[PDB]
């Protein structure tokens, strides 16, 4: 029925489905670097008739120094960075600093929690991995959930096959790692994912922070990713 | 199809032309109490059963008082006759401070009336289930009567739910409470149609049947707590 | 079955959605209440199984004011937002007109607020004081249905209680008469003993006009006299 | 006239309520000491211990007197609860089909103990019919096979009866006790 | 939310039903202090500190541990943050464990009575201060009922914990006398992992937590116990 | 009267439990031992290891002491979930739902094994009136094709017959396993 | 005990999975062999190619194989889906429908197959009765006109049977293909 009423197994159904709408989507991959965060994506392909080398739908800016990788209803993911925009800038007109990710994934996460509440609306079928710097506790990377049961990580593989390459990082990720190790243990968690040996570079974008005491925040380009592609054939951090 | 679709709802209507949820509040304030009222040339008299529900109980009220010519008698739920009552109290209290006449009887039960109407076209608010009976005096005394649906009766003479039937017919062969100008033979005649159309060997009315009487000089007294068993409640 | 709606009616001339409620208020712990020429005394159990509570943050005889005492039955999160409501309109009522509520003035709105058309409360009251012309107590329903009652019992063994009541209530009935026979009832429809602890009698004398509650001190001194 | 009718009505709940308190627990303990649950599996239903077969004979026979007690039992109970069904009224009538349930299981088990009768004409039928067979064709080894499986299958049958009679007692009693303030008080 | 045929409420008893399957959390009230606890789990080698999930503060001598939905507690927490420094800001006192636990509960059941709003599926128990120096451990439910206690558990399976507490819970105990109490009730997290207990000692009107260090040299005396 | 009668209510609840946890896994190897799941096809159901035939008796014999172990298992299993059900109520009984569920598979597997015991009698009655023919009509070879038929007819149904226990079995524990709490607690 | 119950839960899995990637495929292609979709109409269901009918004998023990064959793959697919159906919920339980109609197609052709060893004995039952009337009443010549059809009847009936064999094969498999992901993990 509506998402006002429960079950009595204790679930919900509306904010039930969204969390199984959210596994039918492309997989994003979340990792903190001893430089910064990076994050990884996959361009679900419809057609070769896309652009394919101004955008991508899969990684977004908040800020100059929170950004989040996006996964589920293309959608509706539109209108959270559409509200976590605003956000991130309301905090800036209202206390003249930047904003911690801690306190606006409370302040989004809050947006989810008051649709599976009330006003008999549709969940947001959606769930990200948010990460950024701060001057309080330095690099973060949360995950949100359509239910809004947001929680710290230090990597994060939502999206399709997350169960899989969840696992990668259970071994292969180290707790010191530099911004190029960083890349290219994300790199393989990227490709095996999607049951390949190799990405297409036609394919999965990547992101990262790395405060140089000014948040550069540069995103890559297609061009750019040849270099790592390359550096994951020599060496290979296997599937295991 | 039929039997089961025209019934949960106050909006839909039958095939045959009846909205089917109104017609259930008509019968609704058919297992109230019984009540009557009698209208004579200068003096009108209601006379109202109480129903005790336990013996440490205490009957409820069923006569009320509006204004000191207005008072009305509910049969029905008491949940939606006390609504309305508040609504004929405020309506008519503000007549006596925006002006000072009195309310005239057939302009307030209009609006009392149109209380009913407003609560059936809305598909939320549902109808109120009762049945309103004013008894009132201004220049001619006259008792008028609603029902769930908007409606209007300078009737002469009325009963209501309990034992109707077997008062109706006592009343249709008792046409001469017109010239029964003397009050004390109009509120015996008054206990009469209660007396013959009681349940079947109950108390007559042992101090449980409210009275009431209004008139020319006469405001809304209620008839006190012994004026009525020294004579009128000792002839039957 | 006519379930779906709130306000649906029924062909033979009935609620629905609070005939629902009317057997809700038959769960909840017992209580009685008895009006004499003196006073109001009102009685109730203490559901305090689990030990480990603190036996005072669970009441069921809270008050309205200072002259108004009640009781509470069925939804225990309901009934107090009645009675707060009860504690507000009451507490309006003197800062407008300087005398306290009547009782008849006070039950008819504590019964509108029960005609939300939400859902219906499903909470029975035994709301008693001595606010003038002498003491009365009432019993209101979800259904608005206000009977002034002589004396009452509601809770879930409030079908006992009412036949004991009928064979024992006196008119000339003192307060110390009808304080044993407040516990006499209670006696009975009862699956413990009647401690200092289980019960939790209050009353409104007609003479200070305030009602006191009788600790568990006083208690002791009338659940000793053996009815 | 008048009088006669109201005394049966008392005369219904007495036996109403000294069959639930006494006559039925009793027989509970007494058809469960002839079949203890805690036996290990295959020590009950089995065929160990097996003209016509007088000794299988004795045992149909004890099976028509507890089929006797069972009917005779329930049948005044079922119109006892028949008795307490109130008027009927649209709405707030859940209970009823409880007492409705109670009524369907109870005739339920009444039909289910009423056709041992038709299942025992049948067997003494079945078996006498086979024989006629036997006598006409005296080497198709078969038929005389058919007799000896025959007997086998009938005593469990019997060993069957006595489990589900165990059974029934228990969830007629199991279901009165939680809901008889609904069955006697129904509101 | 409607009622029920036979007088219960289907959108009330799913929601209590909903905090059953939670994080178990266990609090337990003393002389002066009031040590609080909840077990919760995590995932190796990831999510670092839980984003403090449990053992939310509102004021500087109120604490709250909630079991249930994780997600639902940022709106009930949020709610009742405002209201505690709105009260201090009206009353010019730091608002008492009375008023929050009545406030919580007043939250619960303003949900549950409107319509087309889902209620609270989260069950709560708040330990503060009075006005006076005492300190009342609450406990509310997602019904709206609320009551104090001397020890209480909530949760996964608390009918079991809660069961053993109502047994060897002594009147007065000492702090590690009161932690130890609260640290034998780890009969709901299979093998008594260190990193899946967290208590606080909530005293002299100034919250603090309870290092990693001090909990192995009580956690592991419980293994040496059975014997 | 009243402690015997609590002691079968207690004594029920200890059988329960042990054949749970110890008499319903072991009959899985066992009928798993003799029907092995990681047989190769057509292993299994063949004709190559086959007057009445004594052969198949023997094998109707070990039939006849499996079908009597499983029903008592069973019916005892099946009384205890009976005597689990809390009071009928409206609403929130979505415990009662789960347990009339196991008590519904409980009597299918029951009527299953139920029917093995009327099918045996039905074997020897029809193979017996087809051989009256061949012995009165002996050139028409059909008839003799028929008994050959019928026998590996019968072969083929002792195996499924074996292969569905041995599946229930598994079937029966996996199932109440998973909604075990709900099958211990009433509501 | 404990080791020993595992261990089976082990081997149900393996043989389940196996039977997919091997057993069903290849008789796709062997009973294809024997009844080809492509051939011309009327050239499969005849009676060109036609005491008891020792012709028609042998084809009916090869059809016994067949279904005693398709039995046991079935029934152990059958039994590994019962072993994942997940704990039974209200609502979120679109998965188990699945496994509801799979356990019903599996049934269904289960069922179909295990009929035909009461069926064949039908035919012999049947075919010898007449028979016997041929014997007492040997110049009415439908008699004799009944044996040719039965036995017409029979071979187009084992026809209709292999075809059906052949078309459950692999609308069972199709549909386990398709619905892979949902079939084990629901």
């Amino acid at each position: 029925s509506r998402t006002t009423t429960f079950s009595p197994e204790g679930r919900l159904y509306q904010v039930e489905y969204a969390l199984e709408a959210i596994n039918n989507a492309s997989i994003t991959i979340g990792l903190i670097t001893k430089d910064g965060v990076i994050l990884g994506a996959d361009k679900v392909f419809i057609s070769k008739l896309i652009d394919k080398a101004n955008n991508y739908e899969k990684i977004y800016k908040i800020d100059k120094h929170i950004f989040c990788g996006v996964a589920g209803l293309n959608a509706d993911a539109n209108i959270l960075i559409n509200q976590s925009r605003l956000y991130a800038q309301r905090y800036l007109y209202n206390y003249n600093e930047v904003q911690p990710v801690s306190q606006l994934v409370v302040q989004i996460c809050d947006i989810k929690q008051s649709y599976t509440q009330y006003g008999g609306l549709r969940p947001y079928g959606v769930s990200f991995l948010i990460g950024g710097y701060d001057t309080k506790d330095g690099y973060q990377l949360y995950h949100t959930d359509p239910s809004g049961n947001y929680s710290g990580w230090f990597a994060t593989a939502i999206g399709t096959n997350n169960l899989t390459a969840s696992s990668v990082l259970k071994q292969e990720w180290k707790n010191d790692m530099t911004l190029e190790e960083g890349l290219l243990l994300a790199l393989k968690t990227l490709a095996k994912s999607t049951d390949t040996e190799i990405p297409k570079s036609e394919k999965i974008e990547l992101a990262y922070l790395t405060n140089k005491d000014g948040e550069v925040y540069q995103k890559y380009l297609t061009e750019k990713e040849i270099e790592e592609l390359i550096k994951l054939y020599t060496q290979k951090y296997i599937k295991e | 199809m039929y039997r089961n679709l025209y019934d949960t709802d106050n909006i839909i209507y039958s095939p045959e032309g009846r909205l089917y949820q109104v017609e259930y509040a008509s019968e609704a304030i058919k297992q109230g109490t019984c009540a009557v009222a009698i209208k004579s040339k200068d003096y009108v008299v209601v006379s109202g059963l109480k129903k005790c529900i336990s013996k440490l109980s205490f009957p409820q009220e069923k006569i009320f008082k509006i204004d000191d010519y207005i008072g009305i008698s509910m049969s029905g739920i008491t949940s939606d006759a006390k609504v309305l009552t508040k609504f004929m109290q405020n309506e008519c209290l503000s007549h006596k401070f925006l002006y000072n006449e009195n309310i005239n009887i057939e302009s307030l039960v209009r609006s009392v009336a149109d209380k009913y109407q407003k609560n059936t076209q809305k598909s939320s608010k549902r109808a109120f289930g009762v049945g309103l009976m004013i008894a009132a005096y201004h220049n001619e005394p006259c008792i008028f009567e609603t029902r769930p649906n908007g409606s209007y009766f300078e009737y002469d003479a009325l009963s209501f739910g309990a034992r109707s039937h077997a008062s109706k017919t006592y009343l249709e062969k008792n046409l001469h409470l017109f010239e029964e100008c003397s009050l004390e033979e109009l509120i015996l005649h008054c206990l009469k149609a209660l007396k013959c159309s009681l349940s079947s060997e109950s108390e007559l009315t042992i101090s449980n049947t409210a009275l009431a009487v209004v008139g020319k000089n006469h405001p809304w007294q209620e008839i006190s707590s012994l004026q009525l068993e020294e004579y009128l409640s000792k002839v039957k | 079955e006519y379930d779906r709606g709130v306000n649906t009616f029924s062909p033979e001339g009935r609620l629905f959605q609070v005939e629902y409620a009317l057997g809700a208020i038959k769960l909840g712990s017992t209580a009685v209440g008895i009006c004499v020429n003196d006073g109001v005394i009102l009685a109730s159990e203490r559901r305090i199984s689990s030990t480990l509570i603190e036996k005072d943050s669970v009441e069921k005889l809270l008050s309205i004011d200072d002259h108004i005492g009640c009781a509470m039955s069925g939804l225990m999160a309901d009934a107090r937002t009645l009675i707060d409501y009860a504690r507000v309109e009451c507490n309006h009522y003197k800062f407008i007109y300087n005398e306290n509520i009547n009782i008849k003035s006070c039950v008819e709105l504590i019964s509108e607020l029960a005609l939300d058309f939400s859902r219906p409360f499903g909470v029975a009251l035994l709301i008693g004081g001595v606010d003038k012309n002498g003491p009365c107590l009432w019993y209101t329903e979800p259904s608005g249905t206000n009977t002034r009652f002589s004396a009452a019992s509601i809770g879930s063994a409030q079908e006992g209680a009412e036949l004991l009541l009928q064979e024992n209530y006196k008119k000339d009935m003192t307060f110390e008469q009808a304080e044993i026979l407040a516990l006499t009832v209670l006696r009975q429809v009862m699956e413990d003993k009647l401690s200092t602890s289980n019960v939790e009698i209050c009353a409104i004398k007609k003479s200070d006009q305030t009602f006191y509650k009788y600790n568990t001190d006083d208690i002791s001194r009338i659940i000793d006299v053996l009815p | 006239i008048k009088e006669e009718y109201n005394k049966f009505k008392y005369d219904i709940t007495k036996q109403a309520i000294e069959s639930l308190r006494e006559r039925i627990p009793k027989r509970i303990i007494f058809f469960n000491n002839l079949v203890n649950v805690n036996s290990e599996p295959g020590s009950i239903l089995n065929v160990n211990d097996l003209p016509s077969h007088k000794q299988i004979y004795l045992e149909l026979e004890k099976i028509k007197t507890y089929a006797s007690e069972l009917i005779e039992i329930i049948g005044n109970i079922k119109l006892w609860i028949q008795l307490n069904v109130p008027r009927i009224e649209d709405g707030n009538n859940f209970g009823v089909g409880i007492q409705e349930e109670a009524i369907q299981e109870l005739a339920r088990v009444e039909e289910s103990a009423f056709n041992l009768y038709d299942a025992i004409v049948k067997y003494y039928m079945e078996r006498a019919k086979i024989s006629t067979k036997v006598l006409k064709y005296p080497n198709v080894s078969d038929y005389q096979e058919a007799v000896r499986e025959l007997d086998e299958k009938e005593w469990i049958h019997i060993k069957i009866t006595i489990v589900d009679m165990r059974n029934n007692y228990i969830m007629l009693y199991d279901l009165l006790y939680k809901n008889w303030e609904k069955v006697v008080k129904p509101k | 939310t409607v009622f029920s045929p036979d007088g219960h409420l289907l959108q009330v008893e799913h929601a209590l039903e909903a905090v059953k399957k939670g994080g178990c959390a266990v609090a337990i009230k003393s002389s002066n202090f009031a040590v609080l606890a909840v077990e919760k789990k995590n995932i190796p080698k990831l999510q670092n500190p839980k984003t403090t999930e449990k053992l939310i503060k509102l004021d500087e001598h109120n604490c709250l541990a909630f079991a249930g939905l994780n997600a639902d507690a940022r709106v009930l927490v949020n709610k009742t943050r405002l209201e505690c420094q709105r009260y201090y800001l009206n009353m010019d006192e730091p608002a008492p464990v009375d008023y929050i636990a009545k406030y919580v509960a007043k939250v619960q059941q303003k949900f549950t009575h409107r319509g087309g709003v889902r209620p609270f599926g989260i069950a709560t128990l708040i330990a503060g201060f009075k006005n006076n120096k005492e300190i009342c451990i609450y406990q509310t439910e997602p019904s709206g009922i609320y009551a104090a206690w001397k020890a209480q558990a909530i949760g996964k399976n608390a009918k079991i914990v809660q069961e053993f507490l109502e047994k060897n819970y002594q009147e007065n105990m000492e702090q590690k006398d009161c932690i130890f109490l609260a640290l034998k009730a780890i009969f709901e997290v299979v093998e008594l992992s260190s990193k899946n207990v967290e208590v606080a000692l909530l005293t002299e009107k100034d919250l603090t937590f309870i290092e990693e260090q001090e909990i192995n040299s009580m956690v592991e005396l419980i293994d040496q116990e059975r014997t």
